[PDB]
């Protein structure tokens, strides 16, 4: 009937306010798989957000070295920075400082209160600090991108030039942290099994997981707008232009599904078109020899099944032969 | 002989063609082998067992 | 209204009977059985879910408890039809309550060939591949990077 | 037709009388899904009471295992056939070859 | 939807009198038509009885004292 | 820039043959290539508007498990051949065509009495072999447009429509497309890199139009997406 179905969600669990589990039911026999795959590939790669991009340290140029004042190695600090959920306004790229030392461990709330940006979890610890004379500070620089950015594409940027700013750290521009789609069987009142989608997701806290789903949906809609029927139904306008009679009149007589002898004795009377037979009565039919009950009854019953009558009055003949 | 017959056609000599998933639409690593095998349907259907 | 009306309804096979079936098979476990039962594990209890076709879908792992291959084995199914029997099947004869063999304390839930091969492939590591020598922040980030 | 055959197929198809075999070589005179009329060659024709051969293809009928056995024609009009050749493949046969 | 009853085995001595208590309570609540004390999830009486035994608000001694006091109040209402 | 990127567009409808065609969409930023390819492939293979035969009606033969004197093939192979063909209807959705023929020869789909709206995509498809001379075939063929695929036995709704013996049911496996392959390559741009251009090749029955099928698939996907573009705690 060229009319599919629409799902009706029944379970939207928002446990921990950052780990969501949504359901969708029901779907078609294969829509769930493709929908889950598309949503996953969009959230993972094509999902613009914000994350840390560049780090600046005092004098530790190489990752294979250690600066006193911390009980970890620079790799641990980099891993901690990689999970710094911060969001930025319309600005494309912004730096932030952490020129702070002390005794206790350094956390995300120690960053300067830059009004243009905001940290999601200020209580997130950056690094467990040494409890004595731990004089060490750093600087971060965040941007906005498309998705996960490894260090390989930044190796070329490092090869370009080398100021003090040239450091290496990955960037998870995708605000979603993890995603998993699954398909199950759903029971319609008559249809026994259809695809029921279950999407579990977890984000960095920058946006609501349902907000991320809606953002993926609108980005997919914007991508597909170039081919969406050109309209809602593609034709909210109906007209009509047809001739007064049917093209059956132009069709030859052999399209009447009659016996071979009847067709032969009808074609012998120069009646090779239906319209040339509708506009005449059967008084002349019986005049032609070998026109008995069989042929006459067959012709009259065929034209009865066709609705037209034997013997009509029309002037438009023959258009256009 | 089978290698030469495969070489006659455009098919690969290794007899293992890569496959693409229908659901997720990605490539399977370790290119699996695909061919045309003759199969039989036994007289042990499910309509007479249930 | 009467039993004949209910019989006519269930033979007419309408749509208002399927929800009733889902309700009555919501928490009513059935008893699956292998044709040869060497030990007690040849008979177990299972919660039924409605499937399509005319064949019985069985969990892949539990077949190891029956030593039942999938070459055409015909299994039987029974119903408790008794509150006490239903409770007993849910308490003792259930599959979850029977994980260790009666002969040895080793679990009868040992994984089969497909899953162990998949997990071995997932764990077997090479020396050089995509993403070699990098660093990850967690298992979920690793799954994202893999996908 | 089985792709990877063993050569014996042909034989095992022509030995079992499940398929229609040409008792006398000739030319096809009349094809039909049930009746096959073959004009016998005058050389292989009997001296007296000369005529043709008429094979009645065994249509859908119950076998000993409740399996439908049937023979389908596999020759065209006027197709020359020799003695011992196949005329109609029965069940699990194709072009005179065991195709289960 | 009950999947594990191990905590019930750790509560009662073993499974025999456990399921005996379960059957008694289920007969008293489903056929007897009494009111349970655990929130239901649109399910049968079996899983509800299992859950209420798993909690601890019903057991052999509890059912004994409950039915004794019920007979007492029934005879009092008769009086 | 990095946000609010462009949208793809169809840039070619080149049909390498009458049935086999190949369309190209461009441009795609990154990652959208395989996503859109797999999505469109699954939507096309799942369900498309088809116009195959649903049931036939022959005067001579009663049940499909019998024989008709004059024809070479069996009624089962006849029905399989009738299923093999494809027609295109524009005005109405269901239509009853008539196949009538006589004389010795290969009777194909061109011998039917076609109508103005109904059109045959390929008349070379052989239907039967009228090997006998005095053998006249005359039958009715019902073709209704649907969505997806339905078996033959499960398509019943009552027991009175099948009372006419001549009504022979066939599984309406209407599917205009047969195989959809897709790939992605480098695209073209003034000053940019890593742009993706998608190419979809389609081996179909020839009934549906490539651009029309792509548009229908896109509309179905857009409807299924709009089902939850603004999803909330709705019931
Ligand atoms: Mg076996």
């Amino acid at each position: 009937v060229t009319e599919f179905l629409k799902p009706r969600l029944v379970d939207i669990e928002q446990v921990s306010s950052t780990h969501a589990k949504v359901t969708l039911e029901p779907l078609e026999r294969g829509f769930g798989h493709t929908l889950g795959n598309a949503l996953r590939r969009i959230l993972l790669s094509s999902m613009p957000g914000c994350a840390v991009t560049e780090v600046e340290i005092d004098g530790v140029l190489h990752e294979y070295s250690t600066k006193e004042g911390v009980q970890e190695d620079i790799l641990e600090i980099l891993l901690n920075l990689k999970g710094l959920a911060v969001r930025v306004q319309g600005k494309d790229e912004v730096i932030l400082t952490l020129n702070k030392s002390g005794i206790g461990p350094v956390t995300a709330a120690d960053i300067t209160h830059d009004g243009d940006v905001e940290i999601v979890k200020p209580q997130h610890v950056i690094c467990h600090l040494t409890d004595e004379n731990a004089s060490i500070s750093m600087r971060i620089k965040v941007q906005r991108g498309r998705g996960y950015v490894p260090a390989s594409t930044r190796i070329h940027s490092e090869e370009d030039e080398r100021p003090i700013g040239r450091l290496l750290v990955d960037a998870c521009y995708s605000p979603v942290e993890r995603i998993a789609y699954n398909v199950e069987a759903a029971r319609v009142e008559q249809r026994t099994d259809l695809d029921k989608l279950v999407i579990e997701m977890e984000t960095n806290g920058t946006i609501d997981p349902e907000e991320a789903i809606r953002r993926a949906a609108t980005i997919l809609a914007e991508q597909l707008e170039a081919f969406v029927d050109l309209r809602d139904v593609r034709q909210p306008e109906v007209k009509e232009e047809k001739p007064e009679f049917d093209p059956i009149l132009l069709r030859p007589v052999d399209d009447l599904e009659l016996t071979v002898r009847s067709a032969n004795c009808l074609k012998a009377e120069a009646i090779h078109y239906i319209g040339d037979l509708v506009q005449r009565t059967e008084v002349e039919l019986l005049k032609t020899p070998n026109l008995g009950k069989k042929s006459l009854t067959e012709i009259k019953d065929v034209l009865a099944s066709r609705g037209l009558s034997l013997g009509m009055r029309l002037e438009n003949w023959p258009p256009a032969s | 002989e089978i290698k030469e017959l495969l070489k006659l056609g455009d098919l690969p000599t290794s007899g293992q063609i890569r496959l693409y998933d229908g659901r997720t639409g990605e490539q399977f690593e370790r290119p699996v082998t695909v061919g045309y095998m003759y199969m039989l349907k036994l007289n042990h259907l499910v309509d007479d067992k249930m | 209204t009467t039993i004949k009306a209910a019989k006519k309804m269930v033979e007419r096979e309408e749509a208002v009977v399927w929800d009733i079936l889902d309700e009555v098979i919501r928490e009513h476990p059935v008893l699956l059985n292998r044709a040869p039962t060497l030990h007690r594990l040849g008979i177990q209890a299972f919660e039924p879910v409605l499937i399509e076709g005319k064949a019985i879908q069985l969990h892949p792992l539990v077949c190891a408890a029956y030593n039942a291959d999938f070459d055409g084995d015909q299994m039987a199914v029974h119903v408790p039809l008794t509150l006490e029997a239903q409770l007993e099947a849910r308490a003792l004869m259930m599959s979850t309550n029977n994980i260790l063999s009666p002969a040895n304390g080793e679990p009868i839930i040992v994984p089969s060939q497909d899953v162990v091969l998949g997990l071995y492939y997932m764990t077997r590591d090479c020396v050089n591949a995509k993403g070699e020598g990098m660093v990850l922040t967690g298992p979920k980030e690793a799954e994202r990077l893999y996908r | 037709k089985p792709l990877v055959g063993t050569g014996m197929e042909r034989a095992v198809a022509v030995d079992s009388g499940v398929t229609a075999v040409a008792k006398r070589g000739g030319v096809v005179q009349y094809v039909d899904a049930s009746r096959i009329v073959i004009k016998v060659n005058e050389d292989e024709m009997y001296p007296g009471e000369a005529g043709i051969d008429i094979y009645n293809l065994t249509k859908y009928t119950r076998s000993n295992q409740n399996t439908c056995i049937n023979q389908m024609p596999c020759v065209s009009l006027g197709e020359p056939v020799e003695r011992g050749d196949v005329l109609a493949d029965g069940p699990s046969t194709d072009l005179g070859e065991l195709a289960l | 939807a009950r999947v594990t009853v191990q905590d019930a085995v750790e509560k009662i001595g073993n499974r025999f009198d456990l399921v005996l208590v379960a059957a008694r309570r289920a007969r008293q609540m489903q056929v007897g038509g009494k009111d349970p004390l655990v929130p239901e999830e649109n399910d049968k009486t079996t899983v509800i009885a299992l859950r209420e035994i798993e909690e601890g608000l019903i057991n052999n001694q509890i059912l004994d004292v409950r039915e004794r006091q019920e007979q007492q109040e029934q005879e009092a209402a008769e009086l």
